[PDB]
């Protein structure tokens, strides 16, 4: 087929681009057909042009008790810019206040995107820092995926 | 019969290359034989420290940095060291109960000394033993 | 292929049916195969019958500071009704956080497989628990209805 | 094609495995191709091996006024164990108030599934008056379709 | 279409040549023509069955003893209105000023006027009538 | 590619042989080359239109009377700063200690001064200047 799924390496909440596990021996990871990962630029590279369902998942875990609040965002950016500062897919998850047993936070978003040949997909993580040491990415749960819909 | 059932823990059964047993890739592990993939190694960063290193055959274990202590099964989160009035339980640093005190940080609650049964005069608090 | 995506035109929170940008020159918008949009009835019209994955996305933005609370809902309705009455094939509620420390947005996503007939018309009703309907608004280019055919 | 959707039977919040409506005469329910449901073990059985998009939906409704809080979780488990000692996992927080009487969850990903792979879903609840909340009927859904 | 001849209580079975199969157990169809039957409403926990599900109509719920329905179609139960309160469509609200309710599950009556040429021995509250 | 010759204000229409179609109504493209046009920013409710949407540039919003912009690109409106407060980039914050603002939509000035050799008849407040004797 024509699909891919990547699992984020990052655990700490640092403003900047996410790195991705891209080896299909890893669980939760797939690359098939004309899809590949540039380790240097941290980009998912699409070989054949078409319409894809693209989704990303974001899960956070409280790691210091009774501490940490704020907001965390993911933003998918295309390259080449298929306008200015175009965010093809964007997800914000609110971190509940420091309370009775709300130690996790989930986000899922999906849509159909038209993607060109050689289109590069990268994901920027932004965090509204409020004790960003008290929260961390849940490992094996921040996922970027896509599969081709166009036959 | 199943060739994957002969790949030992620490490899995966590589479906991409004719069911052969490849080593687990870096920062992954497999604790059983047979697996078609290896699970990602647990990361221990920020407040977390590494108690046990990730191996090809076992996941890494985390502990907490100085000033903090583990909480939950498998050290799911850290918690700041129990203060003066409190004591460490499985579900966090709770206050010492009525009749008991804890004087030091990271301490355990002992019961208040009795002044009336000892034939003397007295007041105890959550932090401090009784003023005999 | 056999798919479509529409982007809501609506920005204000008014009880009633959503209008949709349906021109494929617009970004985020696609119509392909036997799929079309009735501008008058505000309905997405499916030509070929089959099983589709249908999703919709809902994003809200606080537009007056320290103000606005309540609840906002989307409801997909089929026509003719595959069944009964008041059948809501897909339904999403997003809670608006209280008027607080920096919670100025709100997201919703829902998806499922739906069996859709030939000529099936899909429309979306927006409902709002008005607490402040002036304080919150739909985030533009982010309230999306989509589907693609699963049946070969 | 190659897909399925199931609707949970369960209404009460009880720790344990979910039962599923699996008859395609029911609305919101489909089974097509090599996909079937074991009524006894409460498992969805996959015939042909491949990569599937798998999703589940979870909706809760407050059923006693001014009461009930806590947390509710779904967990997909594969059998045989494809990799180690929860393939998909969703938590929804129950709000503590001014009319938040519902709670939604959706999660989806691509999963590699073997021939005869059995998918079952365990419901876990952080009990805090678990009589005050219930599953919204016809809204807790497990689905998948084949991508390969 | 042939589906337009399937009566309420059956579905038009697309899997077996558009024939009219009975609705399966715990489902119903209120109209003819339907390609599927909708699931029967369940009444469990705080809910109880007022009307049984039939092949042609959905079940209706009521509340257990101690509780009463609320919302359209009994969407939730609410604990019986206490002493000071009264049952409205949108829940047990407090009695309004100048009125009282003495019993549980009761209705607010207006305070008696002591216009009657007498003295206020005891003032009126949300729970209690004026005393004279 | 032929799309690289479609100017800002058109899109490169993949549906009709890579030709340059005008952007459709309520859309724009700010660069040449684009395969689609972005939707025009809407300015409704509390919002008003500072700059109209063109085929080549997005619309800019401002706030209605009684309210003022906040955030980059006027992301939200805020009610005009009251008596004790003052307008900052991150909202109407209170005047600091030592300072006051008397009018609505005003700016904090420092309290008048013991250094002038007079008495405090009336004390200084977040809303009101000191009243010397
Ligand atoms: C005499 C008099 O009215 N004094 C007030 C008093 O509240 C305070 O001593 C002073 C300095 O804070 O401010 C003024
Ligand atoms: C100690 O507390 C008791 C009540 O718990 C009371 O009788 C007494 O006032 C207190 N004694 C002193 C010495 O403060
Ligand atoms: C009753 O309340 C009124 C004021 O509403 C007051 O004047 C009067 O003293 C009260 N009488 C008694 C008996 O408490
Ligand atoms: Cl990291
Ligand atoms: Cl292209
Ligand atoms: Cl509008
Ligand atoms: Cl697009
Ligand atoms: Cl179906
Ligand atoms: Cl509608
Ligand atoms: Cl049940
Ligand atoms: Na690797
Ligand atoms: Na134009």
């Amino acid at each position: 087929g024509m699909f891919a799924q990547l699992v984020a390496q990052n655990v700490l909440l640092i403003d900047g681009p996410l790195s991705w596990y891209s080896d299909p021996g890893l669980a939760g990871v797939s690359l098939t057909g004309g899809l590949s990962y540039k380790e240097d630029t941290k980009e998912l590279v699409v070989a054949k042009a078409g319409v894809y369902y693209v989704f990303f998942q974001l899960e956070l875990r409280r790691v210091v008790a009774g501490e940490g609040s704020g907001s965390v965002s993911l933003a998918l950016h295309l390259q080449p810019l298929r306008a200015a500062g175009a965010a093809a897919l964007a997800l914000t998850v609110d971190l509940p206040p420091a309370s009775e047993a709300r130690n996790s936070a989930f986000g899922f978003q999906g849509r159909l995107l038209h993607l060109s040949a050689g289109q590069r997909l990268g994901v920027h993580l932004h965090t509204e820092a409020r004790a960003r040491h008290a929260w961390q990415l849940t490992q094996g749960a921040t996922v970027l995926g896509l599969f081709r819909v166009t036959p | 019969q199943d060739p994957c059932s002969n790949c030992p823990a620490g490899t995966f059964c590589d479906n991409n290359r004719n069911q052969i047993c490849s080593p687990c890739p870096p920062n992954s592990f497999s604790s059983a034989g047979g697996q078609r993939t290896c699970d990602i190694c647990r990361q221990c960063k920020g407040v977390f420290r590494t108690r046990k290193e990730c191996s090809s055959t076992s996941n890494a274990e985390c502990d907490c940095t100085p000033g903090f202590h583990c909480l939950g099964a498998g050290c799911s989160m850290c918690e700041q060291d129990c203060k003066q009035g409190q004591e460490l339980t499985k579900k966090g640093c709770k206050d010492c109960c009525f009749g008991t005190f804890n004087d030091q940080k990271r301490g355990i609650c002992r019961p208040w000394t009795n002044c009336s049964l000892d034939g003397k005069s007295v007041n105890g608090t959550k932090e401090r033993d009784v003023v005999c």
